[PDB]
């Protein structure tokens, strides 16, 4: 059997969110839209050595502010990306303001943090300074959307949270969209570890 | 071992052919996006 999830993409307008969705290509050539809601739905297969896993991803067709988007959109919200822009440091100081409007109504679902265009040198937003928390049903994964860098970090930790099942993997990883960016090894490794240490 | 049927869907519910959101059989729209039910 096939377990379905839906989940709401949030954040800042700018800070990836389309972007980072349209990586997977099935998905993107089998999103649906929401007229009422002005929504792009992307349907996203993982296949797990238990099975398949669909995350049906919302994805804004506006600029919403938070507090902006109509009631509908997390009305069911199983799991959500909360996404800021590594080089924008107002979009992660609107990240409480999100998961606060998120919590509201959907109270307890797990969450990701997601820091998109990493590929960037330029980095405002640094791994050190990232706020974490104590919070079992919050984590966080640097990001870069036009690379793929990290893209099934997010699902993944979603899913085995969902499943119940920490050891839950993926077989095989979805086709993406070809790197439109080179995401640099060493920056990626200092990165990696920097979280590490921040994390613990 | 599968999913084990953990999240099947419940008796009379139905997805929502226009946002996939999981309705109760007595829902004629969707509470979510309002379209009626197929
Ligand atoms: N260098 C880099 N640029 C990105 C990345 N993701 C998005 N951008 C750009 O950020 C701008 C807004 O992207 P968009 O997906 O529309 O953001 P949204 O408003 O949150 O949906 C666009 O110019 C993107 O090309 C990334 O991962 N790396
Ligand atoms: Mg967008
Ligand atoms: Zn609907």
């Amino acid at each position: 059997p096939q377990v379905q999830f839906k989940l709401v993409l949030v954040g800042d307008g700018g800070t990836g969110k389309t972007t980072f969705v349209k990586r997977h290509l099935t998905g993107e050539s089998e999103k649906k839209y929401v007229a009422t809601l002005g929504v792009e739905v992307h349907p996203l297969v993982f296949h797990t050595n238990r099975g398949p896993i669909k995350f049906n991803v919302w994805d804004t067709a506006g600029q919403e502010k938070f507090g902006g988007l109509r009631d509908g959109y997390y009305i069911q919200a199983q799991c959500a990306i909360i996404m800021f822009d590594v080089t924008s440091r107002v979009t992660y100081k609107n990240v409480p303001n999100w998961h606060r409007d998120l919590v509201r109504v959907c109270e307890n679902i797990p969450i990701v943090l997601c820091g998109n265009k990493v590929d960037i040198k330029d980095r405002k937003v640094k791994a050190k300074s990232i706020v974490f928390h104590r919070k079992k049903n919050l984590q966080y994964y640097d990001i870069s959307a036009k690379s793929n860098y990290n893209f099934e970090k997010p699902f993944l930790w979603l899913a085995r949270k969902l499943i119940g099942d920490p050891n839950l993997e993926f077989v095989a990883m979805p086709a993406l969209a070809p790197p439109e960016v080179v995401m640099d090894p060493a920056l990626a490794a200092q990165y990696e570890h920097d979280l590490e240490v921040a994390q613990t | 071992m599968g999913f084990e049927g953990m999240f099947t869907k419940k008796e009379g519910q139905w997805d929502c052919s226009v946002c996939l959101v999981r309705n109760e059989a007595s829902a004629t729209k969707c509470i979510a996006c309002q379209c009626p039910s197929k």
